[PDB]
């Protein structure tokens, strides 16, 4: 039992409040008009491990904090591409891989960005 | 439906054990991938830690190249039993094994182009150094050394299969 | 490149059950090691642990293979058919020899006759102290 | 060499390793003596200890007698496997094993007059049970027990080979 | 070493004493041998003195006890028939030694007390 409630209009803010601890991984997806959602980054319970895609590399940064807001992305050096609703996800611990956004569970409710 | 059997057999028929691919040409190619499952201890003490992983060895033999099926055939594991494979080795584990539970953690997948994706399930207790001098403010440094036994780079060539993205799942590890 | 025929070959006339210059002279061996680490030393129970890479060459004139090749290795199903020496650790306690991803051990002959055959091991040898003078 | 090879051939040729040596006739009697290696643990917890052995027994077998070859034949320890041993015991053992570094320590031995010599290497974890009501002015006595398991004496017979003088490599002994 | 004393000998208690190494040989038992015939088990008792075991024909009248104290074994009798007159002996087994109903397996006897009813 976990409710995603993300914000932005830039930092992407994520808070997760319930069961956090039985879904560590947690991470970004986007999705835009008539597209399918993409992987966008993961963050790990510790915090001290990323992963981020290829398209968004040394760009987009991933953070993770203590208390119930422990997911933070900060937006670098955005293009027209990236006009997109952004989903905050959480995985379970024992799930496939990160790139696949069907073994995510508890889908947050998509933030609007427009370049 | 029948066919296929057929197919494995000719597959097996003329194969050579005891032969690495291309055994007169270059060096056979070996890709590798890790995913990591969990670190579960760290000893201080034994100097060591336990890591259980999924190894994954990729290489290209023509031996076994089959047409007329396009579908990659995955095969049970005791057919591990009856084909060439790496003597891939890690030189720190101080003790290691496969877990055998239902049955043996094992898979070979035989793709249309020949080439074979051998896959284990692995715990090993890797020796690590921990330099306690600064203990307990102290950051240590553990490595897996993956090596050859035998056969040196003129026989069989090691490397990362996928780049940086060979190894997946250390996000997963957590420690207390 | 007529490599099995040369390896079946090898095998026809052997007999695994007698050692090289049964009745002749003892068989000489070569030993080698290369001394990874030296484990912890249990002060407590008074041992110690080694990792060694020990290889040991000796003289086999029942293995003779005339051919281009100079030099064949065997799998390690093959290691149990030929004779090796029965070479054991006097002091050893328990040692152990690794098994995965393969079998850590390796065999080659050569065409003039000459065997080597190598292994890997962490042997937890005794070491009993005289600690009147610790520490 | 050949001489040598076809006589082995035939004494294990035609050979049964399934009746004891002299099957309808007097028991077989089994010397035996043992080289203390080492005690290692003595645990009161427990109530055992641990304790190496070059394990040695000697039989005489005439199926496997040999005549011309003026020499006593040290046969590969696989042989064991081809040949009748006796089903000796430890009874009063919780837990034992064979070393089998670098290969299964184990000893067959043919002299030309039927006279088998089968030596193995053992640890033994034996139990002992004590009585710490004066400890730790205590005097224990720890003892090993061994025995046939299927045959009685009336088809096999123990003794120990040498009179008192069998078990040796006590006084090299030093326990903490 | 252990030297083995028997006491004794409707309602009978005899007492079995020992000295010596008793450790050693811990599970004692009581036999009894009539006159003209062979011995025979009557029955058996451990060290902790807790783990009694009698033969059938001489169960549900006799009873066994021991005492470490003073290291003695004491075989309390019962309603008596006219074929339990006998000597009644008294011995010692080591552990790992074998089963209890045979003699040969103890290796220190009693004198035997002679008892008749
Ligand atoms: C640590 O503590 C342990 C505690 O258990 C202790 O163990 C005892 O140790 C003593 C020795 O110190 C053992 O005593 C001896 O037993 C010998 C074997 O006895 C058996 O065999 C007798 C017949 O001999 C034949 O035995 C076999 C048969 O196949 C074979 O070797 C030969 O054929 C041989 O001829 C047999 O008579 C005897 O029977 C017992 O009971 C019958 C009645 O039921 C009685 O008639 C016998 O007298 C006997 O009590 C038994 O079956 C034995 O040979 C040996 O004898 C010596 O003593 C005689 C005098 O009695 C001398 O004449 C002779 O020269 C020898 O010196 C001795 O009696 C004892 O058995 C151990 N306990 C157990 C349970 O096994 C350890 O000693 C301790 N050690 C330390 C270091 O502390
Ligand atoms: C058998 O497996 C291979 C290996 O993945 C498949 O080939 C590829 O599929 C991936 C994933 O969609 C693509 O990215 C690659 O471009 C494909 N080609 C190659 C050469 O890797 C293949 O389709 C599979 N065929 C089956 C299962 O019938």
């Amino acid at each position: 039992q976990v409710q995603l409630v993300e914000s932005g209009g830039l930092r992407l803010s994520c808070a997760a409040s319930g069961h956090t601890f039985n879904y560590p991984i947690m991470g970004w997806f986007r999705q835009a008009p008539g597209k399918e959602r993409e992987f966008v980054g993961a963050i790990s319970w510790s915090g001290g491990s990323t992963s981020y895609a290829d398209s968004v590399k040394d760009r987009f940064t991933i953070s993770r904090d203590n208390a119930k807001n422990t997911v933070y992305l900060e937006m670098n050096n955005l293009k027209p591409e990236d006009t997109a609703v952004y989903y905050c996800a959480a995985k379970g611990r024992y799930s496939g891989g990160l790139y696949y956004p069907t073994n995510y569970d508890y889908w947050g409710q998509g933030t609007q960005v427009t370049v | 439906m029948s066919f296929v059997k057929e197919t494995v057999d000719k597959l097996l028929k003329g194969y050579d054990i005891r032969l690495r691919p291309d055994f007169g040409g270059p060096p056979v190619c070996v890709g590798m991938n890790i995913d990591i499952a969990s670190i579960d201890m760290v000893s201080e003490v034994n100097m060591d830690y336990t890591l259980t992983m999924y190894f994954q060895q990729y290489w290209r033999d023509k031996r076994l190249a089959y047409s007329g099926i396009p579908l990659n055939l995955t095969l049970d594991n005791r057919v591990a039993d009856q084909l060439w494979v790496p003597d891939t080795y890690f030189l720190n584990d101080k003790k290691s094994f496969v877990h055998g539970v239902t049955v043996k953690n094992r898979m070979i997948r035989l793709h249309p182009d020949g080439t074979v994706l051998y896959g284990l399930r692995i715990t090993t207790t890797a020796a690590c150094m921990m330099d306690l001098r600064r203990y307990p403010l102290d950051e240590q440094n553990c490595t897996l050394e993956i090596e050859s036994y035998g056969y040196t780079t003129d026989d069989i060539e090691f490397y990362w299969r996928g780049g940086d993205k060979a190894v997946t799942g250390v996000e997963r590890i957590e420690l207390p | 490149g007529d490599v099995t025929v040369i390896l079946n070959n090898l095998l026809e006339g052997y007999d695994n059950k007698l050692r090289p210059d049964i009745g002749v002279k003892p068989t000489l061996i070569h030993t080698d090691m290369y001394v990874n680490s030296i484990g912890p030393v249990n002060a407590i129970n008074m041992e110690y642990t080694i990792d060694i890479f020990f290889a040991q060459t000796w003289y086999d004139r029942r293995l003779k293979f005339n051919s281009t090749i100079k030099v064949l290795r065997l799998n390690s199903n093959m290691v149990g058919k030929i004779w090796i020496p029965d070479t054991f650790f006097r002091n050893s306690k328990k040692a152990d020899a690794h098994w995965i991803t393969t079998p850590n051990r390796m065999l080659r002959i050569w065409n003039d006759g000459r065997v080597l055959y190598t292994l890997r091991l962490t042997i937890d040898a005794e070491c009993q102290l005289q600690l009147h003078n610790f520490p």
